[PDB]
């Protein structure tokens, strides 16, 4: 709710693999499919 | 680098906003109109709960990884992890 | 000739099961048993009903067009047709 | 009691045209065939 708690949890030792798989799976969704 | 992630993945076209919601439903990551998209974040929080209930009740051992949705006007995905979740909305570009 | 595409989809890479929803959550065409076809497809019918309710709550003009789920043990695409819907079950590898 | 006769509607020529639309979606969706990369996942 507060910026202190967010910058805690963002820089905590939990979001490491979360940011890694976030970037990895969103880049994994970059391959465009077509519908024609 | 999270803002670098924001820039690099919002530079990907079609995307109107990287609005990523947590497990708490709190807008830990929002770049668009927040009273509009916080309702939708709470919705897709409840429906990520629906999808995780779907996975863990249809199958004992299965784990929900990722979701693909084609709407009428755009192409929206959902990226769940074991602890926290993701939402982003993209157009056919 | 849906049956020839069915026959092509028999030995296709990763095919776990080949069914379809037939009567708006009440499937009839089943290459599987009663729960895995009918009850799981009716669950997913209610779940895509909740998802269409979600996107209709975003915009009532915005309905849904296509769904797909990937997970650990399976990758299932869902095509919502007009009255009946569609379920196709497939391996991730 | 779901239906008196399940087969006739599905045996038809125009309800299977909606099924032909659905198999057109199927042919549109199965053409990709790309799998997820590991990048030293471990599990």
């Amino acid at each position: 709710l507060t910026e202190e708690e967010k910058q805690q949890i963002l820089h905590s030792e939990e979001f490491l693999s979360f940011f890694d798989h976030s970037t990895r799976i969103v880049e994994r969704a970059l391959s465009e499919q077509i519908n024609i | 680098e999270v803002e670098e992630t924001l820039k690099r993945l919002q530079s990907q076209k079609g995307v109107q906003g990287i609005i990523v919601v947590n497990t708490e439903g709190i807008p830990i990551k929002s770049t668009m109109d927040n009273p509009t998209t916080t309702q939708y974040a709470s919705l897709m929080h409840s429906f990520i709960l629906k999808a995780r209930s779907t996975v863990r009740d249809i199958d004992p051992q299965n784990d929900l990884t990722f979701l693909r949705i084609r709407s009428k006007k755009n192409e929206i995905m959902v990226a769940p992890d074991k602890d926290y979740f993701l939402i982003v909305i993209q157009n056919p570009t």
